[PDB]
DNA sequence: CGGGCTCCTCTAGACTCGAC
DNA sequence: GTCGAGTCTAGAGGAGCC
C-alpha cells in the first residue's frame, strides 16, 4: 500500500495514484514502469543474464518474434517456449550438436486476462534424456540462490515440487508477498513431446551428440516473471528507505551542490557526474535544481528511491577537495576527498 | 557652384570643403606644367575621355586650429600625446635605489622602500612605469607574478594563486583575477601588450586613458631589422655591406640590451620555471624568479632610456607616436557565443579528421597483409618503407566442486600472472608490426591513446602512398633533395618539371610535380589547395578512386587553418566582464541576456613590429575571412558588440595605389592626375566596377582579391614570370601561352604610365635619410644607404609606400579620437588591421561615427595632397565608398557566416541580423551633415 | 548476396534463403534475428542509450506497452511516440518542469506490410521551447547523423535530406546508401504542440514547461530510429572477406583457443582466463572447446567473419613464461602478451575504440 | 627581385638517461 | 660499457592576414 504510493511518487510505477492496484500489476495490466523502475527492472535482467548466458558456453541468446503467423491469421506469443523450440535446428550447429545446450530470452509475452504483458525471462535447456533430473536439480538451486543472493530476507523465497496433468516433474519458486505467496519461477521436465509435435518424422534432424552417440534431447523449461520478480524486490526492500541490493538499484549516487558560488561548483560537479558516468556509476543530476530543499528532506526523497550514497559539493571542496558522503543503509555522514569518491563507489558494487 | 575642375578637367573637391581646407591662396601650377600634364595624357590616350561629376558634398567641417592642415594635425597630435612624453621623460631621469636584498612573498601588490623595506600598497600610483609580468602556462592564462618600477620606487605583485594552495581554481578568469594598475599613465615594457592584456581595469567596456610604450615598437622605428635582416643577423652572431650589424639587434630583451646600453649580458633563468614547470617550482624558486624579473624591467627601463631620445629624432612628427599610442588600446567585446564557437568548431575538426582518419588507417590496416610473401616489393607506392619485424625480447557439478573448480582456475591464472619478473621492465612497442604501421600508432603509455594507426594524417610523407596517389598515370614517389615527384616508367639506364637524376630510382624517372610558386620550389604534401583543381581534372586520382581523393582534399582544405590556428584561437585570454562592471546602457538593452556571459579581447599587438612600422598580431592579424568551406572561419564574426553598441568602421580604397599615384603626380607637376597612373586611378568608381583591381579583375578572370596581389605585386618588383605563374594559379582557364601574353598586356605601359612614380620612390630610398613624405619619419638605421648601400632596394622601395600608410592610419587614429573627444561620440577604438579601423559605437552614434569616419578620410587624403604640395584633392577620393555598422567583425555587412561549424549562420544560429553600408549622401541625409548630437 | 551469406552462415541473420531477401528484410517479415545479430543489435541499443540518455541529464527511460487499449478491439502499437506523449505530464516531474527534457526508449513496433513486421526501434521525444525548437532539431539531426558516422567505416554513405509534411512542419530524414539506394533510417519531426493539446484538451495550465524564467508549451520532437534497419546498415558498412564492424559494435570480442600439447594442463589456463574475460565484460568465443579441431588459417577466416577483434592462443609455452599469442581481425599481425595485461589491454582497446 | 608579417606540422639530427 | 626510448632543436614546406 504505502511501498506502491512510494513507486509511483519517486517513478517506479506509471499512471495516476488511483491507477494502481495489486492485481493490476501482478496481472500485467498496470500502465507501464517510471524510469526507475525500468533501471530496475534492465538491472534484474542483466543480473539474470549475467547469472545464466555469461559464464556459460552452452547458453545462447534466442530471438522469437512476438507474433506466430500461418494457421494456429496470427496471434501474440503467450510463452518463450515455442520460439527456442523452432530455434533449436538453427541453434544446433553453434555447439555442434554437442548436447547439452540451452537458449534465454527476455523478453514480454502477451497472456489473455483485457491483455496483460509480462517480462518473461526463459530458459529452455535440451538436455540428454539421463541427467533430466540431475540438470533440473541443478537449476532449481542456482535459479533460487540467485533470487535469495539480492534479498535482504531470503527465507521469503520458497520452492515447492509439484507434479502436472502428464505427470512430469517440475518445481515451482515462490515470493512471500505480505498478503500471500505468490509464484514467480516455475520449472518443468517437458520432454521431447513438444519437440516431436513442432517436428513430426526424420528424427536424424533432432539427433545430437551425448557421449559420441546420436540422441534426441529432453527440454527443460526455466520461465520466471521478472516483472513480478521487481515487485518481489521492492517489497523486500522495504523510515521510508528501499534498500535495494546495488547491483539491482536503478541510481547508485546523488550529486548536489552546496551554497555559492554557483558556476565553480556546477563545473566541479559536472566534471564529477562525467567522471561517474564514465565509470559506469549511474547520477542523479541533482546539482541542476536550481530551486533547493532541506538536507533532511533530500535525503528522505533519495532514501525512498534506491541511491546508495549523496555526495555535496560546497567552497570546502574547492579549498581542499573534500566532499560530504551520506550512506543509504547506515545514516552516517562521512568526508571524502574527491579524487577516491569513484574508486571507493566502485568497490562498494564490486564487493556488494 | 560647387562643381570644380583642375586643368586636367578631373572633379575636383567641392568649392565650400576646398574654402575650409585650403583656402584661397594655392599656387597656380602654370602653362608649362599644365602643357606637360596634357601631352602626356594626351599619348597615353586618357585627355578626351569625359567623366559624369559626382554628386558634390557641402559638410561644414569641424574648425581646424592652425593655419594650415600640418599644424592642424601637429596641434591634434601634440595635445593627445602631451601627457604621456612627460612621463616618459620622467622615467628618463629616474633615480632608483637598488633592488631589495629579500622579495616579499605576499599576494599584491608591495612596494620597496630604501633599504628595501617592504611597505604594502593597493596599486602603484606612478604617472609612469616598466612593467613585466610571469604567467604560470601550466595553470593558464592567469597572471602569476609581476615586477614594476618608477622614480624612487620598486614594486612587486604576487597573486592568491601563487600564495595560496587550493584544489581548484577557476579557469573562467575575471578582472577580480588580473592586475589592478589604474589623469593620464604610461606603462613601458618589452612586449608591453602581453602585460596589457593582465590587467584588470583594461577589460572595461568604457576606454582608459592609460596608454602603452614598448621597447619593440621604438627598437623597429629607429634600428629596426627586416625577416631576411634578422635571419642574416643571427646566423652571423652564430651581400657586400654589413656595416647594419653593429646597429641593429633582434626583438629579444638581451640583443636590445646589448645593442643600445652595451652592459654586462643579460641573464635568463635556466630552468624555465614558467613556461615549463608547476606552480610548485615556482613556490620553491620565488625569489631567483623575482630577481630574473626585477632584472627584465631594469633592462627595459635602461634600453627605453636609450631610445626615447633616438625614437624623438627619427620620428619627429607628433603623429606618428599619437597613433602609436592609438593603436595599443586595441580591445574585442565577446560573448558566450564565443564557447560556443570554439567547442563548435573544435567537435567539426575532430569528425572531419575522424572520418579522414577512419579512411587513412582503413587503408594502413589494409596494407599490414603485404608483409606476407614479401609482396610489399611489388606495391608501386609502399616498396621504400621499413618492413622490419623486431623479437619479442625476454631477461553437472555440485555446489561445492563448481567452487573449487572456479578457485583452482582462478589461482591456476594468478600463478602464471607472477612470471612478470622476467619480463623486462620496458614494454616492447607493437613488436609484431611492420616500422612504418610501428610509427603510426601512439604507446601503450600515452594518456591519448587511441586503438589502430592514429597518429597519421595527408601530411605524413606515407599517406600519399597510403592512398596510392598517382599524378597523370604516375605513382607519386617522394625525393628528398626535390620533394614531392612521380615516376615515369620506361627507364632503360613526358614533359613536366623535369626529370631529375639524382634519385637513380631503377626503370624510373623523377618528375617534380608542378609547383605555383616554381621550379625552385619544393612540394611537400600533395594535398595542398592548389591540387584541388588537378584532382577534379583528372591529372591527380586516388587508388581507392570514387571521391577517396577528392573528399580528402576537401577535408584538408576544409580543416587546414583550424589545423594551425586551434591554438591560438583556443587559448585566447578570454575576460568575462560580471554585471557590476557591464554599462548601463548594456544592462536595459532588449538584447541584454541576463543568463549570459559578456567579455573581452584584448589583442596582443605589438604597434611597430615592422620595418614599415605595422602593427603585428599572431591570432587577429591572421583571422581569416568567413568561408562556406573552412571551418571556424567565423573567427572574427565571434567578435559581436554588447547590447546597445555596434561596431562601425570602414575601409580605405587603393591605399597603396593612391598614395604611388599622388607621389607620382607631385613629382611630375603640382597637379592631380598629371600622370596617366594617377587619372586612372581617380578615373574609377567601385560601385560601378570601374576601379583599377576591378578592371584587372575583369581584364584576366581573376578574382578582384587576386587582382590586388596581382596589382601590387607589379607595383613592387614582380617579374613578368611572377604575374604569368599568379595568372595560372588564380585562372586555371589560362594556358602558358595565354597568361604570357595578359602579362605583356599589364606590364606594357607601366617615360611610362608609372614611372614618375617609380622615380619619386627611388629618389626617396636612395636620399641619405629616406624618410616618410607626410610625417618625415626615417627609414630604421639598418637601410640607411651608408649602412647596406645598394642592399635590400625592393625592401626599401616598398617601404616608402608601406610607411605612408602607416602614417595614414596614424592619422586616421588622431582624426578620430579628436573627433570623438570634440563631439563627444560614445565610441572607441576596436581594432585596426593595417588600413581597416573598427571601433565600438553606441547605436545613438552610429551615423555620427560614420560622418567622423568620412571627414577623417578626407582630412587625410587632403594632408597627404599638402604635404606633397597639390593644394587640392580630387573629388572621387574624397571620402569612403562605403562605411560598415555592424554588429559583427566581417568583411561584407550582408554575408551570413556560413561555415562548417556554422551551417546555419550568424541570424539563425545567433541572434546578428545583416548590417548596412553607407556612402556620404545617406550619411548626411541620416545626420544633416553635422557630427553634433 | 555474399553478405547474406555471411551472416546466416556466422548466425546473424537466422533463416532460409526463402526469407533472406532484401524485401522481407526491410520489410521486417523475415524471421528472428540469430544470436550473433541479438548480440549486434544489444551493442548498438547499447550504443544509442549511452548517446542519447546517460550521457544527457534530461533524457529519462520509458516504458511504452506494445498495445494500446480501448476505442471495438485494441491494436498493436507503431510508433513509440504515443506513449512517450502519454508520460510527458509525468515525466515533466522529474525535471522540475525544466525544458527541454526527453523521454527515450527502445522497442519492438508492429507496421502492416496484412502481413505483420516486427521493427525495433529507438525513439526520442524532445520536449524543448517554441523559440528554439529549430536550434534543438539542427543540433538533434547533427548530433544523430554523427552518432550513425562514428561507427561507420565510411561516413559519408549517412546522408541527410531536408522534408516537410502535409501540414507542412520542417524535419529531417536520415539515409543510409545501401547498394541498391537510400532506405530511411532515422527520421527527425519538429512536431509542434497540438498533437499534445489533442492528447490533452483542456486546460493547458499541466503542459505548461519552463523555458528560462517563462512558461511555455512545448513543441515535440520526435527523433525515431530503426535499429534493424540499422543493423542492416553496418552488416554492409563493414562489409579477404571480414566484417570489419566497429570494436564497440562487434558481438563476440575475443576468441580462446588451445594451441598444442598437452590438451589437459592448457584447458585450466583457458578456463581462468575466459572466467576472469567475462568477470571484465568481455565476451568471450570458446573455441578451446572445440572438440574438432581445424588449421589456424580456417580459424582465422571463421573469426573474420564473426567479426573477432582478437584471437587469443593459449599454448604451451604460456605455461612458462606467461606469454599468450595474440592476433587483431584488423591487421591480422600477430603479438606476444603476457597473461597480466591482457585484460587491461582489451578494455582500454574496446574504451578508446 | 612583390613587400611586410604570423604560426603550424613533419622530419631529421644531436643529445640525454636508464636498463641490460 | 652499449644501446635504445625520450627529448630538445632546427629547418623546410604550407598556409592565414593586409
Ligand atoms: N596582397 C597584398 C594585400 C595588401 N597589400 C597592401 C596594399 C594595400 O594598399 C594595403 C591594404 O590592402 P587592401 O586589401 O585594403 O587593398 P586595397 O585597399 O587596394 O583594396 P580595397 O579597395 O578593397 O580596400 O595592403 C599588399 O601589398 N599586398
Ligand atoms: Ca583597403
Amino acid at each position: 500500500e504505502a511501498l506502491l504510493e512510494i513507486c509511483q511518487r519517486r517513478h517506479f510505477l506509471s499512471g495516476s495514484k488511483q491507477q494502481l492496484s495489486r492485481d493490476s500489476l501482478l496481472s500485467g495490466c498496470h500502465p507501464g514502469f517510471g524510469p526507475l523502475g525500468v533501471e530496475l527492472r534492465k538491472n534484474l535482467a542483466a543480473e539474470w543474464w549475467t547469472s545464466v548466458v555469461v559464464f556459460r558456453e552452452q547458453v545462447f541468446p534466442v530471438d522469437a518474434l512476438h507474433h506466430k503467423p500461418g494457421p494456429l491469421s496470427g496471434k501474440l506469443r503467450e510463452n518463450l517456449l515455442h520460439g527456442a523450440l523452432e530455434h533449436y535446428v538453427n541453434c544446433l550447429d553453434l555447439v555442434n550438436k554437442r548436447l547439452p545446450y540451452g537458449l534465454a530470452q527476455i523478453g514480454v509475452c502477451f497472456h489473455p486476462v483485457s491483455i496483460g504483458e509480462k517480462t518473461e525471462a526463459s530458459l529452455v535447456w535440451f538436455t540428454p534424456p539421463r541427467t533430466s533430473n540431475q540438470w533440473l536439480d541443478f537449476w532449481l538451486r542456482h535459479r533460487l540462490q540467485w533470487w535469495r543472493k539480492f534479498a535482504m530476507s531470503p527465507s521469503n523465497f520458497s520452492s515447492s515440487d509439484c507434479q502436472d496433468e502428464e505427470g512430469r516433474k517440475g518445481n515451482k519458486l515462490y515470493y512471500n508477498f505480505p498478503w500471500g505467496k505468490e509464484l514467480i519461477e516455475t520449472l518443468w521436465n517437458l520432454g521431447d513431446h513438444e519437440l516431436l509435435h513442432m517436428y513430426p518424422g526424420n528424427v536424424s534432424k533432432l539427433h545430437g551428440r551425448d557421449g559420441r552417440k546420436n540422441v534426441v534431447p529432453c527440454v527443460l523449461s526455466v520461465n520466471g516473471d521478472l516483472d513480478r520478480g521487481m515487485l518481489a524486490y521492492l517489497y523486500d526492500s522495504f523510515r521510508k528507505v528501499l534498500k535495494l541490493h546495488p547491483c539491482l538499484a536503478p541510481i547508485k549516487v546523488a550529486l548536489d551542490v552546496g551554497r555559492g558560488p554557483t558556476l565553480e561548483l556546477r563545473q566541479v560537479c559536472q566534471g564529477l557526474f562525467n567522471e561517474l558516468l564514465e565509470n559506469g556509476i549511474s547520477v542523479w543530476p541533482g546539482y541542476l535544481e536550481t530551486m533547493q530543499s532541506s538536507l533532511e528532506q533530500l535525503y528522505s526523497k533519495y532514501d525512498e528511491m534506491s541511491i546508495l550514497f549523496t555526495v555535496l559539493v560546497t567552497e570546502t571542496t574547492l579549498e581542499n577537495g573534500l566532499i560530504h558522503l551520506r550512506s543509504r543503509d547506515t545514516t552516517m555522514k562521512e568526508m571524502m576527498h574527491i579524487s577516491k569518491l569513484k574508486d571507493f563507489l566502485i568497490k562498494y558494487i564490486s564487493s556488494a | 557652384g560647387q562643381l570644380r575642375h583642375n586643368p586636367l578637367d578631373i572633379q575636383m573637391l567641392s568649392r565650400g570643403l576646398h574654402e575650409q581646407i585650403f583656402g584661397q591662396g594655392g599656387e597656380m601650377p602654370g602653362e608649362a606644367a599644365v602643357r606637360r600634364s596634357v601631352e602626356h595624357l594626351q599619348k597615353h590616350g586618357l585627355w578626351g575621355q569625359p567623366a559624369v561629376p559626382l554628386p558634390d558634398v557641402e559638410l561644414r567641417l569641424p574648425p581646424l586650429y592652425g593655419d594650415n592642415l600640418d599644424q592642424h594635425f601637429r596641434l591634434l597630435a601634440q595635445k593627445q600625446s602631451l601627457p604621456y612624453l612627460e612621463a616618459a621623460n620622467l622615467l628618463l631621469q629616474a633615480q632608483l635605489p637598488p633592488k631589495p636584498p629579500a622579495w616579499a612573498w605576499a599576494e599584491g601588490w608591495t612596494r620597496y622602500g630604501p633599504e628595501g623595506e617592504a611597505v604594502p600598497v593597493a596599486i602603484p600610483e606612478e604617472r609612469a612605469l616598466v612593467f613585466d609580468v610571469e604567467v604560470c602556462l601550466a595553470e593558464g592564462t592567469c597572471p602569476t607574478l609581476a615586477v614594476a618600477i618608477s622614480p624612487s620606487a620598486w614594486y612587486s605583485w604576487c597573486s592568491q594563486r601563487l600564495v595560496e594552495e587550493r584544489y581548484s581554481w577557476t579557469s573562467q578568469l575575471s578582472p577580480a583575477d588580473l592586475i589592478p594598475l589604474e589623469q593620464e599613465q604610461l606603462v613601458v615594457g618589452h612586449n608591453v601588450s602581453f602585460d596589457r592584456a593582465h590587467i584588470r581595469e583594461q577589460y572595461l567596456i568604457q576606454g582608459s586613458r592609460m596608454r602603452f610604450l614598448d621597447t619593440m615598437s621604438m627598437h623597429m622605428a629607429i634600428s629596426g631589422l627586416s625577416s631576411f635582416q634578422r635571419s642574416l643577423w643571427i646566423a652571423a652572431k652564430q651581400i657586400s655591406s654589413w656595416d647594419w650589424l653593429d646597429i641593429s639587434s633582434v626583438n629579444s630583451l638581451a640583443e636590445v640590451h646589448r645593442l643600445y646600453v652595451g652592459g654586462p649580458p643579460l641573464e635568463k633563468e635556466p630552468r624555465e620555471l614558467f613556461v615549463k614547470g608547476t606552480m610548485k617550482d615556482i613556490r620553491e624558486n620565488f625569489q631567483d624568479l623575482m630577481q630574473y624579473c626585477a632584472q627584465d624591467v631594469w633592462a627595459t627601463h635602461e634600453v627605453f632610456q636609450q631610445q626615447l631620445p633616438l625614437f624623438l629624432e627619427r620620428c619627429p612628427h607628433p603623429v606618428t607616436l599619437a597613433g602609436m599610442l592609438e593603436m595599443g588600446v586595441s580591445y574585442l567585446p565577446v560573448n558566450q557565443n564565443w564557447e560556443r564557437y570554439l567547442a563548435e568548431a573544435q567537435g567539426t575538426y575532430e569528425e572531419l579528421q575522424r572520418e579522414m582518419k577512419k579512411s587513412l588507417m582503413d587503408l594502413a590496416n589494409d596494407a599490414c597483409q603485404l608483409l606476407s610473401g614479401e609482396r610489399y616489393k611489388e606495391d608501386p607506392w609502399l616498396w621504400d618503407l621499413e618492413w622490419d619485424l623486431q623479437e619479442f625480447k625476454q631477461k553437472p557439478c555440485s555446489e561445492e566442486e563448481e567452487f573449487q573448480q572456479d578457485v583452482m582456475a582462478r589461482a591456476c591464472l594468478q600463478k602464471l600472472k607472477g612470471t612478470t619478473e622476467l619480463l623486462p621492465k620496458r614494454p616492447q612497442h607493437l613488436p609484431g608490426h611492420p616500422g612504418w604501421y610501428r610509427k603510426l600508432c601512439p604507446r601503450l603509455d600515452d594518456p591519448a591513446w587511441t586503438p589502430g594507426p592514429s597518429l597519421l594524417s595527408l601530411q605524413m610523407r606515407v599517406t600519399p602512398k597510403l592512398m596510392a596517389l598517382t599524378w597523370d598515370g604516375f605513382p607519386l614517389h617522394y625525393s628528398e633533395r626535390h620533394g614531392w615527384g612521380y615516376l615515369v616508367p620506361g627507364r632503360r639506364d613526358h614533359h613536366g618539371n623535369g626529370p631529375y637524376n639524382d634519385v637513380d630510382i631503377p626503370g624510373c624517372w623523377f618528375f617534380k610535380l608542378p609547383h605555383k610558386d616554381g621550379n625552385s620550389c619544393n612540394v611537400g604534401s600533395p594535398f595542398a589547395k592548389d591540387f584541388l583543381p588537378k584532382m577534379e581534372d583528372g591529372t591527380l586520382q586516388a587508388g581507392p578512386g570514387g571521391a577517396s581523393g577528392p573528399r580528402a582534399l576537401e577535408i584538408n582544405k576544409m580543416i587546414s587553418f583550424w589545423r594551425n590556428a586551434h591554438k591560438r584561437i583556443s587559448s585566447q585570454m578570454v575576460v568575462w566582464l560580471p554585471r557590476s562592471a557591464l554599462p548601463r546602457a548594456v544592462i536595459r538593452h532588449p538584447d541584454y541576456d541576463e543568463e549570459g556571459l559578456y567579455g573581452a579581447i584584448l589583442p596582443q599587438v605589438v604597434t611597430a613590429s615592422t620595418i614599415t612600422r605595422r602593427a603585428v598580431e599572431p591570432t587577429w592579424l591572421t583571422a581569416s575571412n568567413a568561408r562556406p568551406d573552412r571551418v571556424g572561419s567565423e573567427l572574427k564574426a565571434m567578435v559581436q558588440a554588447p547590447p546597445g553598441y555596434t561596431l562601425v568602421g570602414a575601409d580605405v580604397d587603393s591605399q597603396e595605389l593612391w598614395i604611388a599615384a599622388v607621389l607620382g603626380d607631385a613629382h611630375f607637376a603640382g597637379m592631380h592626375g598629371c600622370t596617366a597612373f594617377g587619372w586612372m586611378t581617380l578615373q574609377g568608381r567601385k560601385s560601378r566596377g570601374t576601379d583599377l583591381h576591378s578592371k584587372t579583375a575583369t581584364t584576366v578572370g581573376i578574382s578582384r582579391e587576386h587582382a590586388k596581389i596581382f596589382n601590387y605585386g607589379r607595383i613592387y618588383g614582380a617579374g613578368q614570370p611572377f604575374a604569368e605563374r599568379l595568372l595560372m594559379q588564380f585562372n586555371h582557364r589560362l594556358t602558358q601561352q595565354e597568361a604570357a601574353e595578359k602579362a605583356q598586356q599589364m606590364y606594357a605601359a607601366t617615360g611610362g604610365t608609372e614611372s614618375e612614380m617609380f622615380n619619386k620612390l627611388e629618389s626617396i630610398a636612395t636620399s641619405d635619410i629616406p624618410r616618410t613624405p607626410v610625417l618625415g619619419c626615417c627609414i630604421s638605421r639598418a637601410l640607411e644607404p651608408s649602412a647596406v648601400q645598394e642592399e635590400f632596394m625592393t625592401s626599401r622601395v616598398n617601404w616608402v609606400v608601406q610607411s605612408s600608410a602607416v602614417d595614414y592610419l596614424h592619422l586616421m587614429l588622431v582624426a578620430m579620437k579628436w573627433l570623438f573627444e570634440e563631439f563627444a561620440i560614445d565610441g572607441r577604438f576596436c581594432i585596426s588591421i593595417h588600413d581597416e579601423v573598427r571601433y565600438l559605437v553606441r547605436e545613438e552614434d552610429r551615423y555620427r561615427a560614420a560622418l567622423a569616419l568620412q571627414i577623417t578620410n578626407l582630412l587625410t587624403r587632403c594632408m597627404f595632397a599638402y604635404k606633397l604640395g597639390l593644394n587640392d584633392l580630387p573629388q572621387s577620393v574624397a571620402f569612403f565608398s562605403a562605411v560598415d555598422i555592424d554588429r559583427c567583425l566581417r568583411k561584407e555587412v550582408t554575408m551570413d557566416c556560413k561555415t562548417p561549424s556554422n551551417p546555419t549562420g550568424m541570424e539563425r544560429r545567433y541572434g546578428i541580423p545583416q548590417g548596412e553600408a553607407l556612402d556620404i549622401y545617406q550619411i548626411i541625409e541620416l545626420t544633416k551633415g553635422s557630427l553634433e548630437k
